[PDB]
């Protein structure tokens, strides 16, 4: 019986915390109760034996780049995250998140994950991005980013649908396994 | 739906699933059990048309196993194993927390509208039984005000702290990672400050014209955070007993913010501590 | 045989539906299917079992099982049949257009079939040989309610239709079918059956 370290970072403009809580809550889609605290955890069976795990929820505010790294050491796996519908999130991750995460921990299995996949194909959202001159950036260039790092997996999920979300965590925990 | 058999049409059951079935895993498993496998999305209410319509409709969601009442244990300082047994088995009562918006949907705040319409579920028999599922014998719902909501959230957090404290208190060969988890989260209501949220919500006089007679609840919350304070104190000291150098900056932040909230509740919230 | 041929091809549907139920039975019993580039300790064999309800597929990375299908919860027990756009065959499979580590070579040009779902997820799978590749595609197209694309399917169509009409013409032995159908004799307008009905 053992536990697994698992960190998640990302800008505060995507609310990955909602994803994490809705997963751990086993919440019905669009039914999660937002708690007042961070750093969620769960006890998970996937294969062979069940394990514990704690999700290092890290706020993406740039100032906290001095407390985020102290959590990094001895991390089993880290989950880099973004918003599939935010080009600015892409600029952040390829420019700030991915680089400094790679520098702090160049040696750890890594998986990149999309968000608002439901909004990725949302006609109103994509037309708003176009009229605001942002791009509904799609999967293949996400795969290009993955191959750029060679992250052991790249995934795309959503909160209001939880699609592949369970899967997301499955390959996340099987990264060690 | 109506295609369901006589004993299934418009019937609600509770299933004692496997030890770690994620909700939709069991959902899919049931879908294997049943063709015309669709999901109504209004999880709470039934569908009056579907109360008679064909095309069997179902919906699934995890429920809360209401604790047992271990007899002759209600105040005994019993270990945890017995109660953890009693957390899952010999159960009939089941509640489901219902998010709701009731009030103004101000941007920075959600407790202007948080209302939890919990629904209790009482089944005829006790899980586990001869059958791994049972229809809910009697259904009833509840209500929770944002005052009340702050109440249960507050108290549940307090016990969760207590449970982690005791579980590490009896077993030393026990990972400190949960302590980092919990005490970090407690120290920073980071994405949103719950404490000041309660201050604006009820401690401010605005609520006390919204709830003038219902200020006997803000004092409840005041005593609740007052009783919080020593619980965080045990959290801090147990952290120190499990402290490490990586946790050391963490610990000093915890400690500084801990006396911060100490003096704040003492004077800023004005609450009287024990 | 012009009336014979028109009669034979004109009563088509029974053999068509017959063959396609045979196809869907074959899909349900199925076998261990084949992955992409399962070389470095990857289980190239893995069962893909259709539900007897014929709505969900029981599939995923199962072990190198020579026995084939094994009845249990596969890695993924759902393939959403209601939203499968199509299954691409040949160069339309993007996994063949892969030019990196997942390069499929030129001997799998006829074993490529990728099930379209989620509008971005695919199932680039391989068949042990052409006959069952066409068989599975036929079965899926039947799940699509469409035409069959197995040469063996046309073979069965022809042979069984020919047998069936062959075993019909025993009554017309030493008789001829007039190419122009025989005239319909006038039926008296009264239906006052002098003899009792039934």
């Amino acid at each position: 019986m053992q536990a697994i370290k698992c960190v998640v970072v990302g800008d505060g403009a995507v609310a990955k915390t909602c994803l994490l809580i809705s997963y751990t809550t086993n919440a019905f889609p669009g039914e999660y109760i937002p708690t007042v605290f961070d750093n969620y955890s769960a006890n998970v069976m996937v294969d062979g034996k069940p394990v514990n795990l704690g999700l290092w929820d890290t706020a993406g505010q740039e100032d906290y780049d001095r407390l985020r790294p102290l959590s990094y050491p001895q991390t089993d796996v880290f989950l880099i995250c973004f918003s599939l519908v935010s080009p600015a999130s892409f600029e952040n991750v390829r420019a700030k998140w991915y680089p400094e995460v790679r520098h702090h921990c160049p040696n750890t299995p890594i998986i990149l994950v999309g968000t608002k996949l439901d909004l990725r194909d949302d006609k109103d959202t994509i037309e708003k991005l176009k009229e605001k001159k942002l791009t509904p950036i799609t999967y293949p260039q996400g795969l290009a980013m993955a191959k750029e790092i060679g992250a052991v997996k790249y995934l795309e999920c959503s909160a209001l649908t939880q699609r592949g979300l369970k899967t997301v965590f499955d390959e996340a925990i099987r990264a060690v396994l | 739906g109506q295609g369901f058999p006589s004993f299934l049409r418009n019937k609600i059951f509770i299933y004692r699933g496997k030890e770690y079935e994620r909700r939709e895993d069991f959902s899919l498993r049931l879908l294997t059990q049943f063709p015309n496998a669709e999901k109504m999305t209004s999880t709470t209410p039934p569908g009056e048309d579907i109360k008679s319509s064909p095309k069997q409709y179902m919906q699934c969601f995890t429920v809360k196993p209401v604790m047992s009442l271990p007899p002759s244990y209600k105040d005994k300082p019993v270990p945890e194993q017995i109660l953890n047994y009693y957390r899952a088995n010999e159960v009939q009562q089941f509640r489901y927390s219902r998010p709701f918006r009731k009030g103004e949907k101000d941007p920075d705040n959600e407790f202007a509208t948080m209302w939890i319409e919990r629904t209790t579920y009482t089944t005829a028999y006790t899980f586990p039984g001869i059958l791994k599922w049972f229809e809910v014998k009697q259904i009833s719902t509840e209500e929770i005000s944002p005052l009340e909501n702050a109440i249960e959230t507050m108290e549940l957090t307090n016990e969760r702290i207590s449970n982690c404290v005791q579980q590490h208190a009896w077993d030393r060969s026990l990972s400190v990672h949960p302590l980092s988890m919990l005490l970090s989260g407690i120290v920073d209501p980071a994405v949103m400050g719950g404490f000041s949220n309660y201050e604006k919500a009820f401690f401010t006089e605005k609520y006390l014209q919204e709830h003038p007679e219902d200020q006997e609840k803000v004092e409840l919350l005041k005593r609740l955070i007052a009783l919080q304070m020593p619980l965080l104190t045990e959290g801090i000291r147990i952290h120190g007993e499990k402290l490490t150098e990586q946790l050391k900056p963490l610990h000093e932040r915890l400690s500084s913010c801990f006396r911060e909230l100490k003096e704040k509740v003492e004077k800023h919230y004005g609450v009287i501590t024990l | 045989s012009r009336p014979i041929l028109e009669l034979k091809e004109k009563i088509q549907p029974e053999i068509l539906e017959l063959i396609k139920q045979q196809r869907l039975n074959r899909l349900v019993e199925g076998t261990c299917f084949r992955k992409l580039n399962a070389r470095r300790r990857q289980d190239k064999f893995w069962y893909c079992r259709l539900s007897p309800n014929h709505k969900v597929l029981h599939y995923g990375d199962l072990e190198e099982s020579p026995q084939g299908e094994v009845p249990h919860d596969s890695l993924q027990d759902k393939l959403p049949v209601a939203d499968i756009k199509a299954v691409v065959t040949g160069k339309d499979c993007p996994h063949m257009k892969e030019k990196g580590a997942l390069k499929q070579n030129k001997e799998v040009l006829e074993l490529a079939f990728s099930i379209l779902y989620d509008s971005n997820c695919q199932l680039n799978f391989i068949a042990p040989d052409k006959h069952e590749y066409c068989i599975w595609t036929d079965g899926l197209n039947a799940l699509l309610g469409k035409d069959m694309m197995s040469d063996l399917t046309r073979n069965d169509l022809d042979t069984l239709l020919s047998m069936e009409i062959k075993l019909r013409l025993l009554d017309l032995e030493n008789i001829q079918i007039p190419d122009a159908p025989p005239p319909i004799p006038k039926e008296p307008s009264n239906y006052d059956f002098v003899y009792d009905c039934n």
